[PDB]
């Protein structure tokens, strides 16, 4: 994160560190959707051109955290994965479309003060909440710049319009992505980074007052530059590949 | 710098 | 379930210290 400010604690529990075994270092983030699966960027799992193709022993989870580095002796949860799946029409090739993976926990989490699940959008959720100007919040442990902070960041950033998007890359937009930051003219910044991919983007629901996660950190070119923004997979039209893995294992 | 667990 | 609401937020009717910029927004 990039111009965001340090969290809160408690304030985003369904925060989770991708974590690899060794070297140990930080991977990614993840959010907790139940007790036993977790979100991330199909990216941070496998990405060919840079030779990354991880298992679920390459890999812990870290739940409950707040500061990046330190072991958190009484209220972090560590967890192996069973099992990673990623959605078989990734696009690792062209642009990262359906930039989504889930992860099965090999036993369940107990949630806590410091641990607990964020919602999966409805249709309707989706409808009434992703419109330009709106805001939604990302946390992660990246990058300060385009450097590693000691604690969990946020920062507030509002979506933009599909054809503001288009005008910022080269690269090919689809629709199972949004993107995300302010215009120059509106002199207020900040944006995810390298090594907060497969954090939330989450929303809070005025008509019920519940968290919901509609987007997923994936992709930008530099962090923070005027003019660029940043690139989330949309949640709510991965959906039913959700449900369907969920449904079948 | 990560601490051990 | 119980999904999107925080135990010390939430749960106590407390809010952070940047939420209202969210619902101002929409
Ligand atoms: C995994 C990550 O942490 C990271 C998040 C970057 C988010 N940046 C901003 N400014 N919001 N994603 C990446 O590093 C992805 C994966 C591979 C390349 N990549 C990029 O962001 C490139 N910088 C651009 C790109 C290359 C290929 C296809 C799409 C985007």
């Amino acid at each position: 994160i990039v111009e965001g400010s340090d969290a809160e604690i408690g304030m985003s529990p369904w925060q989770v560190m991708l974590f690899r075994k060794s070297p140990q270092e930080l991977l990614c983030g993840a959010s907790l959707i139940s007790d036993r699966w977790v979100l991330t960027a199909a990216h941070c799992l496998l990405y060919p051109p840079w030779d990354k193709n991880f298992t679920e022993n390459d890999l812990l989870v870290r739940i409950g955290k707040h500061s990046r580095t330190r072991y958190e002796r009484n209220i972090e949860k560590i967890s192996m994965l069973e099992k990673i799946y990623i959605h078989p029409r990734y696009n690792w090739r062209e642009n990262l479309d359906r930039d989504i993976a889930l992860m099965k926990l090999k036993k369940p989490v107990a949630f806590s003060d410091y641990i607990h699940p964020v919602c999966l959008p409805d249709r309707e959720t989706a409808a009434s909440l992703l419109q330009a100007g709106y805001k939604g919040r990302v946390t992660g442990w990246g990058n300060l710049k385009e450097g590693q902070p000691s604690v969990l960041q946020v920062v507030n950033l509002p979506i933009v319009e599909r054809p503001v998007c288009k005008d910022s890359t080269r690269i090919r937009i689809t629709d199972n992505m949004f993107c995300a930051g302010y215009k120059p003219d509106e002199g207020k910044r900040g944006d995810a980074c390298e090594g907060d991919s497969g954090g939330p983007f989450v929303m809070k629901s005025p008509f019920n007052n519940r968290w919901y996660q509609m987007g997923i950190v994936s992709w930008g070119e530099g962090c923070d530059r005027d003019g660029k923004y940043g690139f989330y997979t949309h949640v709510f039209r991965l959906k039913k590949w959700i449900q369907k893995v969920i449904d079948q294992f | 710098k990560y601490e051990p667990f | 379930a119980d999904c999107g609401l925080r135990p010390l937020f939430e749960k106590k009717s407390l809010e952070d210290k940047t939420e209202r910029e969210l619902l101002e927004s929409y």
